[PDB]
């Protein structure tokens, strides 16, 4: 298993030192930064609180709004 | 039934019971970021003379690291970048015994600083998987063979003047 | 409004369930707690919308599901011609290449 | 009222629901047992605006 | 067992390459898309998301919609 | 397992002679009061009651007050 | 199906027949006009007609 502090489905080490969330065929893989894969394709750098199911206190997860599964 | 035993384990991590220091914290620390690589690991590198500590004292005033070359002190890290040495802190040294020196930190916090020990592992015990009678395997060198096509792969584990010179040759078999 | 006669009314919206397929027993039941307001904003919003008018002159609207590049779920539907809309929401085909 | 013709429409509060993500079927349901104004005051004292 | 991740009722590896519904005697099949069969049948190739339960976003699956499990 | 009789999540030996909340990189800590190493660091010292899951009897227990995870 | 053989009403009934559009559909059996009426409104046949 995994640590997860808050249960939203990203672990602990993942939201304090940065995480993006890339497809890889046709598939949504959440992963961690890494610098020489992820700035060649634009993505995006998160970080947010690993002791907040949600780090904005709006009712969408961390793990909701940066995968797609949200209200549109 | 299970709700208040599902609260429980939402504060299994902050509250602890006895906690009495700050430097014991990290001995228990660096000791199960060490026993969770497997078993048939740590006796390999004991073989090649592999003597592995946990010291306190930052790798600059080390005894065992105060004589050694300018080019045994940069070497590159995880990334790619050699670092400067006052801020490094696992080395191993190995001219004629491989000496893995750790400086102790809260290691389950931290998960940049417990993969620049993993890796550093698997820097001393490389050279004996990587080669059988001082030839590269084949069992490796044809995934290296599979690895150099794939976008993704190639600027993964590969390094940016390895990437200049295995396509430069553009079949360097 | 004896004077000009002009009296119009308008449909500012429209309250509605759905009704789901229940695979116990085969049936199909009224939801009602769900409404179709929940799900004509989903629909709007990652889907493509064409209007033709080549059946008795009048407008028939389908919307079909094309790709958002900026939404990591929504890129992982099938790749959506132009070519291909058209054949599978109106009936087009190509008997001679064309 | 028909002297000064002053009259205004001030708005005090606002009811309204939350709809939120399902995991099982990937629909969206709206709960109508909690509204916004449990969460308004809590991004007001946390955000910077 | 075979992934299925949206839970709709048909396998990852059949929605992103292709399938089809098809009877044989009085059973509903659901095969993947050979193409030297499939095709002098009259059948049609679908292709839907993998990752999500219905790929519209509407309230029948990707499963309801091509069985015939569905509002009439 | 440690003794917890009033249900608030936090044991009766700390909450007699102190307890301290302290994050340590992102993450929060409840830790027993340890006199020399937490004082330099301006930390307060709580006591509380084993026996009632919140001390003065409004509804917020005493491990919600002092953690944050309570109504902003 | 309407009919009207029996003192000039309006009897209705409906047979469940194949659509060969929908897969589930097409696994009712294979129903014909003559057996429609055969057991829908004690239609028969003693010697064949
Ligand atoms: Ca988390
Ligand atoms: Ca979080
Ligand atoms: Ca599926
Ligand atoms: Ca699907
Ligand atoms: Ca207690
Ligand atoms: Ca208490």
């Amino acid at each position: 298993t995994v640590p997860d502090r808050d249960n939203d489905g990203i672990p602990d080490s993942l939201e304090v030192e940065g995480y993006t969330v890339d497809v890889k065929n046709k598939r949504t893989f959440l992963s961690p930064w890494i610098s020489n894969i992820h700035e060649k394709k634009g993505l995006t750098k998160y970080k947010s609180s690993p002791e907040k199911w949600s780090t904005a206190s709006d009712p969408y997860s961390d793990f909701e709004k940066v995968t797609g599964r949200i209200d549109k | 039934k299970t709700e208040k035993e599902k609260f429980k384990d939402s504060i299994n991590n902050l509250v602890k019971t006895e906690f009495t220091n700050e430097t014991l914290d990290k001995i228990q620390q660096t000791q199960d970021l060490l026993k969770k690589i497997p078993k048939d690991v740590l006796e390999i590198y004991s073989e090649l003379g592999g003597e592995i500590y946990f010291t306190d004292i930052d790798l600059v005033e080390h005894k065992e690291l105060q004589d050694l070359s300018e080019e045994e002190k940069n070497s590159m890290n995880s990334r790619g970048e050699k670092v400067p040495f006052a801020s490094r802190f696992v080395f191993e040294k190995k001219r004629e015994t491989p000496k893995l020196i750790i400086n102790i930190k809260d290691y389950a916090i931290n998960s940049e600083q417990s993969k620049e020990v993993y890796y550093e592992i698997g820097k001393g015990i490389s050279l004996d998987i990587i080669s059988k009678d001082k030839s590269l395997d084949p069992e490796f060198l044809n995934l290296i063979k599979s690895l150099s096509d794939d976008s993704d792969s190639s600027d993964l584990l590969f390094s940016q003047k390895f990437k200049e010179k295995l396509e430069l040759n553009n079949k360097s078999i | 409004l004896e004077k000009t006669k002009q009296l119009r009314l308008d449909t500012d919206q429209v309250y509605g369930n759905i009704a789901t397929y229940n695979f116990e027993n085969g049936r199909v039941r009224v939801d009602t707690g769900s409404n179709w307001s929940e799900v004509l904003p989903q629909i709007q919003e990652t889907t493509a919308r064409i209007i033709f008018n080549g059946k008795d002159l009048n407008l028939v609207e389908r919307r079909i599901a094309a790709v958002n590049p900026s939404d990591p779920l929504e890129t992982t539907k099938p790749d959506m011609t132009l070519k291909e809309a058209l054949k599978i929401a109106f009936g087009f085909n190509e008997p001679n290449g064309n």
